[PDB]
């Protein structure tokens, strides 16, 4: 299992990095109109039916 | 061995005390967040209607992409008449020019048609353009590689010539000329 | 990981209206897209 | 004398650790190469949406509905029958085009 | 060695219980990674345009704030869906100019969005010109319709 | 008890969108070309382009399978009902009329078969139609 871990880390550490930075760049906007996002969700089903 | 051994397991025993002290609440906290809306969105109802949606969303955008006329833009529509359900008798008059030869562009560069051959209402199928060449009355068409599984009318089936017709149901690809 | 946690939160309080719009979207979409079926176009009734 | 004294409690650990990792070991190694791939695909997918993220949000409001907007439905359509403000055109131009 | 049972025994639990649906899981995300990985090129501009054009169509609606404004002018439609060549198939594939993408924004310099065709069972590509329609006249109480259903208009 | 549930909704969510993958690929073709026709659509600002089709009667439309004509609501009536399930065009799978309907969409789990939901791709009961559409009433 160490052995395994060791291997999981070593490629994936790189991809795991840019997916941690790609993530803040995508999270950061909906953050800042969480709001926004709520309200949609709340409005959306009722124009649906 | 035991001395690297020994100092490794020192500083990572230290650097997960400090990453799970700094970080281990919102990690448990994003967890529970993500187990609680997958299962809420998993429920049989939200299930079969995630199920319905991909089984006929891909079918009503190509269907409102086909309603679209460039040359006129916006949408078409027809006003039927129903309220005996309707009447017996219809009339389709004429079909105006939805497009125009320079403006079709081919999503694969496979579905062109070469030199000789133009599109039908079915991708893939290509005809002949010639002056007598409307409405199923020129012999030889020809089919776009990997077409597999449109099933035709008799109509259609006598200018397709065999080989194109066997390629509609067989395996092996046409060769065109 | 916490701008995470706040997306999550509020997604999770809109799970309920996750799964209604799930729900309802599934229910109707084959009867709204029957219109366009029919021809290169959509059938639509005018009651004036 | 004190490791005889509790010979059963080193016992107990090294099999619980043992326990945990065999499964640990399994799951890290059945995931290790398919992890790698999905990482490296999705890289590009997470570039464009971090790109479009701005926009989402306000895309949103169009991009599931299309030619409807979510915002002005409950108004526009007062139930079973849409609503609509006939405009007929007899224009020349748009003669020409139809 | 008491703290190193306990861990044990709960990471132990947990990661039987959960782990082979990880490994399946990521076992089966290989196509669909694949799949978002090939239209990303067609991500940041679909999802610019469609917030450009939100404000566009919701004004529509709501300007009069009771109905929808629409320009209507009567126009030809074309020819009926056959039967077992215009069925439905789900092969669609590319974008524009064959790979995945956007067109630049239709302003209208440049109006006509060129129409792209796809594996689908229907195109409207052969309408290029003014013809009669195929089925002329049609009867609802024998069948019996003129003219010749075709793909080939 | 939260990471497991979590892994096996996200193992069912991969495993859905794996079977379907076809039909999330003609989406994402279909979603940017729709954007085009939007703004070719929205030229004008207040007014979308929204034509009309001479002709009367061209294909005839099928209320079979749909809601009976005595259960239509008068237009005056602004107040909203719940929207009924499994309604579509029960025609048998022929004539021009409603070719690209519920009824012909592929099933992507079961190879060779159209059904209008995954619940009747599913099921071996054979498909049959709740009757022919005709002119003169009893749509059924």
């Amino acid at each position: 299992a160490a052995g395994s871990l060791a291997d999981l880390l070593s490629d994936n550490r790189p991809l795991l990095k840019d997916t941690i930075g790609y993530l803040d760049v995508i999270q950061a906007p909906l953050v800042e109109q969480k709001q926004e996002v709520s309200d949609i969700l709340v409005q959306m089903p009722q124009a649906l039916k | 061995e035991l001395a690297n051994a020994l100092q490794d397991l020192n500083r990572v025993l230290k650097t997960t005390r400090e990453f799970l002290d700094r970080n281990g609440g919102v990690l448990t906290h994003d967890i529970d967040n993500l187990e609680q809306v997958t299962t809420a969105i998993l429920q049989p109802e939200p299930r079969d209607g995630l199920e319905t949606g991909l089984h006929a969303y891909p079918n009503l955008a190509a269907n409102v992409l086909n309603i679209n006329s460039p040359n006129q833009g916006g949408i078409i529509g027809l006003p039927v008449l129903p309220g005996f359900n309707y009447l017996p008798f219809g009339m389709n008059l004429a079909s105006t020019a939805m497009t125009l030869p320079k403006q079709i562009a081919y999503s694969e560069k496979r579905l062109q048609p070469p030199p000789g051959y133009k599109d039908t209402t079915v991708p893939g199928i290509w005809s002949r353009d010639t002056l007598f060449s409307h409405g199923n009355h020129e012999p030889g068409w020809i089919v776009a590689p990997g077409m597999q599984g449109v099933q035709v009318q008799p109509a259609t089936a006598n200018m397709l010539t065999p080989e194109s017709l066997a390629e509609l149901l067989g395996g092996p690809d046409i060769v065109p000329p | 990981l916490e701008q995470l946690r706040t997306v999550s939160d509020v997604l999770n309080e809109r799970k309920q209206d996750l799964a209604d719009i799930l729900t309802v979207a599934g229910k109707f979409i084959t009867s709204l897209a029957e219109a366009l079926a029919s021809g290169p176009y959509f059938k639509v009734m005018l009651v004036n | 004398q004190h490791f005889a004294e509790t010979r059963d409690l080193f016992a107990d650990a090294v099999t619980a650790l043992g326990r945990l990792s065999a499964a640990a070991d399994e799951t890290l190694s059945g995931s290790n190469a398919n992890l790698h791939t999905n990482l490296q695909n999705l890289q590009r997918p997470l570039k464009q949406l971090g790109r479009a993220a701005p926009y989402l949000v306000g895309a949103l409001k169009l991009i599931l509905t299309v030619p409807f907007n979510i915002d002005n439905i409950p108004k526009a359509i007062r139930g079973d029958y849409i609503n609509v403000s006939l405009k007929l055109d007899l224009t020349l131009s748009s003669v020409d085009n139809a | 060695l008491v703290a190193a049972v306990g861990f044990g025994n709960t990471g132990g639990d947990i990661f039987e219980r959960g782990g082979p649906y990880l490994v399946r899981g990521a076992q089966d995300l290989l196509p669909t990674s694949a799949l978002l990985d090939e239209y990303s090129p067609a991500l940041f501009c679909t999802i610019r345009n469609y917030h450009d054009a939100a404000p566009k169509l919701a004004g529509a609606l709501g300007g009069n704030g009771y109905s929808l404004l629409t320009n209507s002018l009567v126009v030809g439609v074309g020819n009926p869906y056959v039967y077992p060549d215009n069925l439905p198939r789900v092969n669609a594939k590319g974008g524009p100019e064959g790979r995945p993408g956007c067109w630049q924004p239709i302003t209208r310099d440049l109006w006509p969005f060129p129409y792209l065709v796809m594996d689908t069972g229907a195109s409207i590509a052969p309408y290029n010109h003014f013809e009669l329609g195929q089925p002329m006249f049609a009867e609802y109480v024998w069948g019996r319709q003129v003219g010749e259903n075709t793909i080939n208009p | 008890e939260s990471l497991p549930q979590t892994l096996a909704n996200l193992e069912i969510v991969i495993d859905m969108l794996k079977r379907y993958n076809k039909n999330v690929e003609q989406v994402l073709v279909a979603l940017p070309q729709g954007a085009a026709v939007a703004q070719t659509g929205t030229i004008f600002a207040p007014e979308g382009l929204l034509h009309f089709g001479l002709g009367i009667n061209a294909p005839p439309p099928c209320l079979t399978g749909f809601l009976p004509a005595s259960q239509w609501r008068s237009p005056a009536d602004t107040r909203t009902e719940p929207l009924p399930s499994g309604l579509y065009c029960k025609i048998p799978k022929d004539a021009p009329n409603a070719v690209r309907g519920a009824r012909n969409y592929p099933c992507a789990d079961v190879p060779g078969k159209r059904a209008a939901t995954p619940r009747e791709c599913r099921s071996d009961e054979p498909y049959q139609p709740l009757g022919t559409n005709p002119w003169y009433g009893d749509p059924d």
